[PDB]
RNA sequence: ACGACCAGGGCUACACACGUGCUACAAUGGCGCAUACAAAGAGAAGCGACCUCGCGAGAGCAAGCGGACCUCAUAAAGUGCGUCGUAGUCCGGAUUGGAGUCUGCAACUCGACUCCAUGAAGUCGGAAUCGCUAGUAAUCGUGGAUCAGAAUGCCACGGUG
RNA sequence: UCCUCCUAAAGAGUAACGGAGGAGCACGAAGGUUGGCUAAUCCUGGUCGGACAUCAGGAGGUUAGUGCAAUGGCAUAAGCC
């Protein structure tokens, strides 16, 4: 709740000034944090599904969703109803207590870290980002990972454009470039 | 254990253990443990913690995992992109320092490979 | 590499020629049969043509080349592939 | 939030060796330190170091002269 | 001109196959410290000790010798005390980058060597084949010839056996 | 022998060695009811992820689906939990 104690009191004091707004509704707001760590390789063992349904559950304290394949593709050995994906969604204050663990600790901890490039907003300001490995969230034991497989953080926000949604994250000195 | 970017095993000694970084062998590995006041047959385990707090200060005055790999794979691409003879021996995949390639260029040419 | 304390090598017949050719400016390509000279910094921005074994090959010399010798932009024997 | 099937969450200290004391709740249990602190990290003061290009006139005139 | 002078290239290229050798795949062994015993050679445009600067190749100064006098020259295997604990390993050094030394008009195609990095392939090798009957095979080092610099081959001598 | 559209002439019906297709089963839920939900497809961003796995909005609005052939239905969904 610490970053949200920072946000409502000391981000609107910039995002009201630099963008010519009337109300407190016109500033963008964060909406949700979603954590997809999909295992597309769980056809050879069910353990690779459920371990990938636990290894991101230990990061942020929720049991995750074993989401299924939507439609069918003959190529990649999938049909309607194969549990391949793992998803976590966070809203409200747990979003802030995870955003703290991302941007204070797990953002410089990644190997060969040189910032996160300035265009990942898909033209509407809703962010997307992707790690390559799990231990950079420091909440894992070292030699207690069966494999290495990253996830992708997606910060869905109420941003409206690429010019006007970026400054929200840049107000928390998001290590762009 | 987590020293300068990536981890270091604990059961090995200090001198053999610090060589797990990309860019320290058995010369800088005694430079660090003689410019930081540590012995050489104590492990990463049964150290203290401030010893790591100053060993991490000592290591990062060199060029390490990020900087070494970026400089080496910078210089290789620079040597490629002029037309230098080391550049052509890079971008053909053949030995560069003047080896005999009628036979025995195998470390650059990969495997033994019939037509 | 050379011993350093002898200094770098360059022929006289290319050193005097290049100090004349800077102070007469012409980018008519200067040809040479001396492919062993350490390229000097005041040779930056010249079109010389080094022998290769058969003919001259033209070399336009930039800032990047000035460590090396004039041979390493004339590949000697032709090769295409079996 | 369901009352049972989600794991533990308790406050634990996360200090760094450059002196960033902090508290965060997680499931890690033990007191967990930090190596790299982004209040002095080499991203805003330490990513110039790689470029290492140099004028070739400078590499020429560092080792000898005429 | 199939003669003769000169600069620069070429014999050293590489999709592959064969023959000969070196180094290993490790505990009868890696690494670090101390400690003993050889033989046969070579040297004036040469061998170049002592002393100082250099992390090291080596530059600095200048005695000694046509040599049972002086140099090259320290033998290594071994023996003692540690460390190591069966792992692609502190095994193995291939290949590549950065910085240097020397002979030499000149090390780009192409020289050896030392330091800092990098640490591939390989866990005793298929059918078939090779050498040896006592100071022998098997391993260990040293010298010489050709040579301004440049052999893991060639020719020599001993150490364990 | 049975089933679907057309020939069939705006109601039913109407033939040929005329023009095209499916059946001789399944389901203990794929049934009754309550509560709730809404698609195919391409663009853009993203860990291995590629033209097509999963995740994000976003356009578009049944161009999708029904245990199977067509034809007629279908949002109160008869489609999906
Ligand atoms: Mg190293
Ligand atoms: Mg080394
Ligand atoms: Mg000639
Ligand atoms: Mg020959
Ligand atoms: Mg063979
Ligand atoms: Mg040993
Ligand atoms: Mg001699
Ligand atoms: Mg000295
Ligand atoms: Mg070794
Ligand atoms: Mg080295
Ligand atoms: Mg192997
Ligand atoms: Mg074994
Ligand atoms: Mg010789
Ligand atoms: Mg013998
Ligand atoms: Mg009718
Ligand atoms: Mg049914
Ligand atoms: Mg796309
Ligand atoms: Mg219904
Ligand atoms: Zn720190």
């Amino acid at each position: 709740a610490k970053l949200h104690d920072y946000y409502k009191d000391e981000v609107v004091k910039k995002l009201m000034t630099e963008f010519n707004y009337n109300s407190v509704m016109q500033v963008p707001r964060v909406e949700k944090i979603t954590l997809n760590m999909g295992v597309g390789e769980a056809i050879a063992d069910k353990k690779l599904l459920d371990n990938a349904a636990a290894d991101l559950a230990a990061i942020s304290g929720q049991k995750p969703l074993i989401t299924k394949a939507r439609k069918s593709v003959a190529g990649f050995k999938i049909r309607q109803g194969y549990p391949i994906g793992c998803k976590v969604t966070l809203r409200g204050e747990r979003m802030w207590e995870f955003f703290e663990r991302l941007i204070t600790i797990a953002v410089p901890r990644i190997r060969d870290f040189r910032g996160l490039s300035a265009k990942s907003f898909d033209g509407r300001g809703n962010y997307s980002m992707g790690v390559r490995e799990q231990i950079i969230f420091p909440e894992i034991d070292y030699d207690k990972v069966d494999r290495v497989r990253g996830l992708d953080i997606t910060i869905t926000t109420t941003a409206k454009s690429d010019e006007e949604g970026r400054a929200l994250l840049a107000a928390f000195d998001f290590p762009f470039r | 254990a987590r020293i300068a970017g990536i981890n270091i095993p604990d059961h090995k000694h200090a001198v053999i253990a610090l060589t797990s970084i990309y860019g320290v062998g058995k010369t800088r590995s005694k430079a660090i443990l003689a410019a930081a006041g540590i012995a050489e047959d104590v492990k990463i385990s049964e150290l203290s913690e401030g010893q790591i707090d100053t060993l991490r200060d000592e290591v990062a005055k060199f060029v390490v995992e990020g900087d070494l790999r970026r400089e080496i794979s910078m210089s290789i691409k620079r040597l490629m992109d002029l037309g230098c003879y080391r550049g052509l021996r890079h971008r053909r995949g053949l030995p560069v320092r003047g080896q005999r390639t009628k036979t025995n260029a195998r470390t650059r040419k990969g495997p033994r490979k019939p037509i | 590499p050379r011993s350093l304390k002898k200094g770098p090598f360059i022929d006289l017949h290319l050193l005097k020629k290049v100090e004349k050719a800077v102070e007469s400016g012409d980018k008519k390509p200067l040809r040479t049969w001396s492919r062993r000279s350490t390229i000097f910094p005041n040779m930056i921005g010249l079109t010389i043509a080094v022998h290769n074994g058969r003919q001259h090959v033209p070399v336009f010399v930039t800032d990047e080349m000035v460590g090396h010798k004039l041979g390493e932009f004339a590949p000697t024997r032709t090769y295409r592939g079996h | 939030m369901k009352k049972d099937i989600h794991p533990k969450y308790e406050e634990i200290t996360a200090s760094c060796s450059c002196g960033n004391v902090m508290k965060i709740r997680s499931t890690v249990g033990h007191d967990l330190n930090l190596d790299v602190c982004s209040k002095c990290h080499p991203f805003f003061t330490g990513k110039q170091r790689d470029v290492a290009t140099g004028g070739r006139v400078d590499r020429f005139n560092k080792r000898f002269n005429i």
